[PDB]
RNA sequence: AGCCUGUGUACCAGGAGGGGAACAACCCAGAGAUAGGUUAAGGUCCCCAAGUGUGGAUUAAGUGUAAUCCUCUGAAGGUGGUCUCGAGCCCUAGACAGCCGGGAGGUGAGCUUAGAAGCAGCUACCCUCUAAGAAAAGCGUAACAGCUUACCGGCCGAGGUU
RNA sequence: UGUCCCAACGUUGGGCCCGGUGAACUGUACAUUCCAGUGCGGAGUCUGGAGACACCCAGGGGGAAGCGAAGACCCUAUGGA
RNA sequence: CGAGUGGCUUGCUACCUCGAUGUCGGUUCCCUCCAUCCUGCCCGUGCAGAAGCGGGCAAGGGUGAGGUUGUUCGCCUAUUAAAGGAGGUCGUGAGCUGGGUUUAGACCGUCGUGAGACAGGUCGGCUGCUAUCUACUGGGUGUGUAGGUGUCUGACAAGA
RNA sequence: CGCCACACGGGGUAAGAGCUGAACGCAUCUAAGCUCGAAACCCACUUGGAAAAGAGACACCGCCGAGGUCCCGCGUACAAG
């Protein structure tokens, strides 16, 4: 609830690992960042070996546990983590200054970042993070 | 099988040494296995009231003795739930020897038996003195 | 035994009858097939190539052999073609049959020293390449990968 | 490549996005047809199929995106039909058509009916030991009349004696 | 060779640990099916007797004759609706809009709750109406509560409270049958929601046991033979593998057993009464004497005399409904003895 | 064999520092202290300093993002998955495929055989009509019939085939 | 005939809480770990990830190749008996 | 005949431990693998049916009780849908057992002049420790979120 | 040892059965698209779950007083707590 992002970023139809690896470097470098309609960004591949990597992760963990996301909510927003040292105050600072949407709660049309959209018309193998989510058995709350 | 019509709490096992209900010239007789059923590790087979049991003879006639038939219990001393609640329970454990089509190998039924065997076992019902 | 023990040339030419007694003789029945006593006088000439240097045991060789000519009755037991097997098995190879104490093995067999690109069968035949097909089964029990070559035979 | 189709006077067609859409007497028809760099695009009174690649897998589908238009041209003006034939040996084999399902009653004896759900526009008229599938979409009527086909499958036992079952006919 | 076997217990029903509330919470309502009514409804455990049926079962071959069937009695006074909580959906899930509550209150209600002085009802019941508008409307529930000084057999005064879901037509209708039930009064009873002869699911908080062993908690064996007489008799073998080197929360281990809650499915409500009728001579040991508004449960209920039991609409049922079975004797034969 | 035992050399042992995820001997590099600068190996999407660099092409498998290696497997064999280069032959005198039509008679050849008629076996395999059509390449029949290959013509229209 | 099927309930002394009394074993350091990898080839500590708010009570002993004993087997010593 | 995969058997090597990492088997309790014994869904058949045989997907669940033997293995009986195999320091002795192996006593056979020897047989022959850390099962006290009561939500987690 | 309760059904797939269909005019279950199809997967159902650091939501009460702890009589609870 309320977020003073000083950028929006519109994940629409752009590779996660792309808008990803930016919104990661621009945390670093100071910047409150929000990612918006996430369940709405795109992977690409074959969807059924994609999906078995995030399926396996599901099912991976122990007492210890290995808890991971089946939201795309989540899903981006551990993308992002694994491109920050989240463990080092510096890196948990960006991270926790990095928050991840279902859809678009602001006024504001993000922007899209260079080189991470996706063009429908010349591309045909892969995936909505929300098909993923659906398929790991995530509840279609949007 | 068909609902015996009542529930049975089996009073015997795998071993364990009953009465043979009939005149074959088998006394006694030993119980083997229980037809139709697996058990669980460690777990004795059971067998009680309206069961197909294996058996061998105890026993009885030597040309009896030592040979392993198919019998069908008849009779056990651990009670049993009848539809209306009440418990019924024998003086004593027995069997009769059936044969591959269940029809008694004998002429003659010894003792009562549980009508509950009946719907089961018609041969070996219509076959029966008393049936309580 | 498997040719994963044999099939590779990293010891030293062992070969000195003089020097070696035991040697297992060879299964390989001829060298020689079909028409020996006519002289290679036909139109085509397919040769099998081997494509990597190996040693091949004349177990092989024999299964290789059988293989092909047996197949080359496709043409008759009397048929019109000649098949040679240029190499013959002089490797002679051991077995250490104690532990690796004294584990110079024992004599238990022979094998074929063939280098790369050279040809370890030659047939002859008219028109009527059926030889092509007895060595897709030739090759298939020898370790190597091998080429199918034809050389007199522009009539394609 | 590019290839033009020139469409039937009694047909318009079309197309926004990669959606097109067929209309004739008999009805209209809708298909997506999504391929990376195949434009599909109604010129006025011709279909164009067109893309800047000419590689195996390039060509292999504009191929069939045309098939596919052709055919619902075919479909909104003459219409596409497959005749069936219900047959059996010694249970009376009943097919009605319920719904928008057919259903089959004493398949072998069975007391279980055996049914399918039609797909689409797709018309199933019966008559006796007769059966004829149609509609505009050659997609769904063939599946319709291939779903009644397999409705009657057997694994367990020997085909060749227990040959009841209703059967495709006629291929339009 | 090692022969195979089960597991000991079910990994479904943890952490074995003490239960949150004792009063129950479903986590699951029926399906949205018939006219609008509220999906549940509590009472408190009194004891068991058995009673004598006629076989309803139309696939028995005994239907029509005499049955023994063993019943727990529940006393089911009636409940009070108190409000009705709106929840609206979310990127989130569901969460509570707002609620509307009235001003005849029970006289102890305050035991539990700070009752409201000052409530805006319409205000309330806008606020929702507009989510419904928006279409942003989730399911409608009831906050209720029991009025256990109804019952003279349980100590406490103090009320339980707990939500409940109403399940109805159109959300329209139902919303208006909800604030209809909450304006009055609220007050509803088992008749209402519950005809004998239904299948319902109950739940409730199992009886407490403190700490127990595995061979109890987990049903492990004991130690069998010799190996009993050692100085082991009910610990098992080990608690794992070398590797692994560590304890798997896999493995049977002592601890908290009981005061769990459970949801028990298909239970079928064998009669709803009034009265004494089916009291026991002497009085229910530990209970106390029934005389009002009671179910007959067929079978057992999770929870000891005296604790708040809840009922729901059987959410998974296997059979159809024969509605009011024939009752030819209810045994009040003393239970001591 | 991360085996045993030689040999030449450089290294570890007794060798820091940079790189290689970690890691005696692999790569750079041999090093007094302190300071500025430029490179080496290696690297430039983020983690992480430096490119989401440029021209062009391939791959759809997440192949791959793995110099070396106990450590990074993947083989014989197979592939109308796809891209590229070459050779031969056929083709607007209409090719390749498909669809339509024709596939005729002496004559169901002779021989054998009850029988045999394209087609059990044996021999031969001739000439007429014609724009084609075997003494019949494959099914089929008890033997016929029937169904098709060869062969010709039409429709079609551009490359096709090895 | 409770050795077993198959376990239950009970008795007494402990155990648990309180007052008083009051040791020992053991301790390079650090230490909330788990999964994999690596390493003298059997890592809480290296590398990569995952998990991880602190303290405390009871438990049964998976791991610390747990504590205890300069291996009693085997070989070696120009050892001993 | 040729090419491989595994790391359950057996062998090789001597890298790791001789200031000790407790043996075999069994037992108990937990997790896993698939090269699937049963069960589900399938393909072929020398598939009429019934009963099979062979193959594919598939590890959710199941795979049990007994007679000889310390046995692992294996042989045998009756049941069974089936009574699959394998990894976890040949899982599991700070859990049990102690029948075998493998101390000191003794006997037999064989070998030796003898002491004495013999994966030959045989009778008898011991199982230590109060848990510091870590791990997990359950139970509390605090702090953080930032006054209280009551009711909920559901990121995720477990299930056969 | 007694008694009660413990689905079905959706969704997506594997093997497999097919549809439409091209590369390759034909053919072709596959290349793009599609219909089905396992005790397996997802949902359903049960259990835990505001320490989920984005550390949550709603209603009412209260900030000089709401509520809570101690206290007393007791257990539907319990080794201390
Ligand atoms: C043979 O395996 C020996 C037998 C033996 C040796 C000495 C005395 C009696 C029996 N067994 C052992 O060597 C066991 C060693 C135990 C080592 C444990 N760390
Ligand atoms: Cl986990
Ligand atoms: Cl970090
Ligand atoms: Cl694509
Ligand atoms: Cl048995
Ligand atoms: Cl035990
Ligand atoms: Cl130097
Ligand atoms: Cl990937
Ligand atoms: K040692
Ligand atoms: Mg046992
Ligand atoms: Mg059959
Ligand atoms: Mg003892
Ligand atoms: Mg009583
Ligand atoms: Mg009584
Ligand atoms: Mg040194
Ligand atoms: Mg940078
Ligand atoms: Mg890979
Ligand atoms: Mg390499
Ligand atoms: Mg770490
Ligand atoms: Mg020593
Ligand atoms: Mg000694
Ligand atoms: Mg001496
Ligand atoms: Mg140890
Ligand atoms: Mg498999
Ligand atoms: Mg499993
Ligand atoms: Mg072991
Ligand atoms: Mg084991
Ligand atoms: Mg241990
Ligand atoms: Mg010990
Ligand atoms: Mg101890
Ligand atoms: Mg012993
Ligand atoms: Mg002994
Ligand atoms: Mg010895
Ligand atoms: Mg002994
Ligand atoms: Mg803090
Ligand atoms: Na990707
Ligand atoms: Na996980
Ligand atoms: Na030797
Ligand atoms: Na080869
Ligand atoms: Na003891
Ligand atoms: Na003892
Ligand atoms: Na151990
Ligand atoms: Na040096
Ligand atoms: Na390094
Ligand atoms: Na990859
Ligand atoms: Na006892
Ligand atoms: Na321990
Ligand atoms: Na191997
Ligand atoms: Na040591
Ligand atoms: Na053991
Ligand atoms: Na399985
Ligand atoms: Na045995
Ligand atoms: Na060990
Ligand atoms: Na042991
Ligand atoms: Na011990
Ligand atoms: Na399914
Ligand atoms: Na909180």
């Amino acid at each position: 609830a309320e977020f003073d992002a000083d950028v929006i970023v519109d994940a629409r139809d752009c590779i996660m690992g792309r808008v990803a690896s930016q919104v990661a470097e621009q945390a670093l470098d100071g910047e409150t960042v929000a990612v918006v309609n996430a369940e709405r960004a795109v992977i690409t591949g074959r969807e059924e070996q994609i999906v078995e990597k995030y399926e396996k992760r599901v099912d991976i963990g122990n007492d210890n546990g290995y808890f991971y996301p089946k939201r795309p909510d989540g899903i981006f927003k551990r993308t992002i983590r694994g491109m920050l040292p989240h463990k080092k105050q510096r890196g948990r600072e960006a991270f926790e200054s990095v928050r991840v949407y279902l859809g678009n709660p602001y006024d504001e049309d993000g922007e899209v970042l260079d080189g991470t959209s996706l063009d429908r018309l010349s591309n045909i193998k892969f995936v909505t993070l929300g098909e993923i989510s659906e398929t790991l058995g995530a509840n279609k709350t949007w | 099988m068909e609902a015996l019509g009542a529930d049975v709490t089996q009073g015997l096992e795998k071993g364990s040494l009953i009465t043979c209900a009939d005149n074959t010239g088998a006394r006694e007789l030993k119980v083997i296995s229980v037809h139709g059923y697996s058990g669980t590790k460690n777990r004795h087979p059971k067998a009680g009231l309206g069961d197909k049991i294996t058996v061998s003879v105890t026993k009885g006639t030597p040309e009896m003795r030592r040979q392993v038939l198919e019998a069908v219990v008849v009779r056990q001393r651990k009670p049993i739930r009848r539809p209306d609640g009440t418990r019924v329970k024998f003086e004593d454990n027995a069997a009769v020897i059936v044969d591959e089509n269940e029809d008694p190998r004998g002429t003659e039924l010894k003792g009562p038996i549980a009508r509950e065997v009946a719907q089961r076992f018609g041969s070996v019902a219509s076959a029966a003195t008393m049936i309580v | 035994k498997p040719g994963a023990m044999y099939r590779n040339s990293s010891k030293p030419a062992y070969t000195r009858r003089e020097y070696i007694s035991g040697i297992p003789g060879k299964k390989i029945a001829q060298f020689d097939m079909g028409n020996n006593g006519a002289g290679p006088t036909y139109p085509a000439q397919v040769e099998l190539v081997v494509e990597k240097p190996v040693q091949i045991r004349h177990n092989a060789l024999e299964a290789a052999r059988v293989a092909a000519n047996r197949y080359v009755q496709n043409s008759g037991a009397a048929a019109n073609y000649k098949f040679r097997i240029r190499k013959f098995p002089f490797h002679v190879i051991r077995e250490n049959k104690d532990g690796m104490r004294a584990p110079f093995g024992k004599p238990v067999g022979t094998a074929a020293r063939v280098h790369g690109a050279n040809h370890i069968f030659i047939a002859w035949v008219n028109p009527d390449p059926n030889v092509e097909e007895a060595w897709r089964r030739a090759k298939m029990k020898v370790t190597p990968t091998i080429n199918i070559d034809s050389s007199p035979a522009g009539n394609a | 490549p590019r290839v033009e189709l020139e469409i039937p006077e009694d047909v318009d067609a079309e197309q926004d996005h990669l959606d097109i859409t067929v209309e004739g007497d008999n009805g209209s028809v809708t298909r997506r047809l999504w391929y990376p760099d195949i434009d599909v695009s109604v010129d006025g009174d011709t279909v164009v199929i067109e893309s800047d690649e000419d590689n195996a897998k390039t060509m292999s589908t504009i191929g069939t995106f045309q098939s596919h238009i052709e055919n619902m041209f075919h479909g909104v003006t003459e219409g596409w039909e497959y005749g069936m034939e219900v047959f059996y040996s010694h249970f009376p084999m009943q097919v009605n058509v319920e719904g928008d399902e057919v259903v089959i009653e004493n398949f072998l004896g069975e007391k279980a009916p055996r049914r399918t759900t039609i797909h689409g526009d797709t018309d199933v008229e019966i008559d006796g030991e007769e059966l004829t599938v149609s509609g505009p979409d050659i997609e769904a009527v063939g599946q319709t009349a291939a779903d009644i086909e397999q409705l009657t499958r057997i694994n367990d036992k020997d085909v060749r004696v227990f040959q009841d079952g209703v059967y495709i006919t006629r291929k339009p | 060779p090692q022969p195979s076997r089960p597991r000991k217990g079910s990994l479904g029903f943890g952490p074995r640990k003490r239960s949150t509330s004792e009063t129950p919470r479903f986590n699951s309502w029926p399906s949205d099916d018939g006219q609008p009514g509220v999906q549940g409804f509590a009472g408190y455990k009194a004891g068991m007797t058995h009673v004598v049926l006629v076989n309803d079962e139309p696939n028995s071959p005994r239907e029509g004759m005499e049955e023994t069937v063993p019943v727990t009695v529940i006393e089911t006074p009636p409940m009070r609706a108190v409000a009705l909580r709106a929840y609206e959906d979310t990127p989130y899930g569901q969460r509570p809009l707002t609620e509307v509550w009235t001003d005849e209150f029970h006289s102890e209600l305050d035991r539990t709750l700070d009752v409201p002085e000052d409530h805006d009802p319409d205000a309330a019941e806008e606020q929702i109406r507009d989510a419904h508008e928006a279409g942003d409307l989730g399911d409608l529930r009831l906050i209720t509560h029991t009025v256990p000084d109804a019952v003279p057999s349980v100590p406490k005064k103090k009320p339980d409270v707990m939500e409940t879901r109403v399940g109805g037509g159109s959300v329209s209708d139902r919303l208006d049958h909800a604030l209809d039930i909450v304006e009055d009064g609220g007050e509803h009873a088992m008749n209402d929601i519950f005809r004998a002869g239904e299948y319902a699911d109950v739940a409730g908080v199992t009886k407490g046991k403190g700490t127990q062993g595995p061979v109890k908690r987990w049903g492990v064996q004991k130690r069998k033979g010799k190996h009993a007489r050692q100085g082991w008799r009910r610990r098992i073998g080990n608690l794992g593998p070398w590797n692994p080197s560590r304890v798997r929360s896999t493995v049977p281990q002592q601890g908290q057993t009981g005061y769990h809650q459970r949801t028990e499915l298909n239970k079928r409500l064998i009669d709803i009464g009034e009265g004494d009728e089916p009291t026991v001579d002497g009085g229910f040991v530990n209970y106390g004497e029934v005389d009002g508004p009671y179910t007959l449960v067929k079978g057992s209920v999770p929870g000891p005399d005296k604790r708040l039991v809840r009922f729901r609409p059987a959410v998974r049922p296997n059979d159809q409904p024969r509605l009011d079975p024939e009752v030819r004797y209810v045994s009040n034969e003393s239970n001591q003895g």
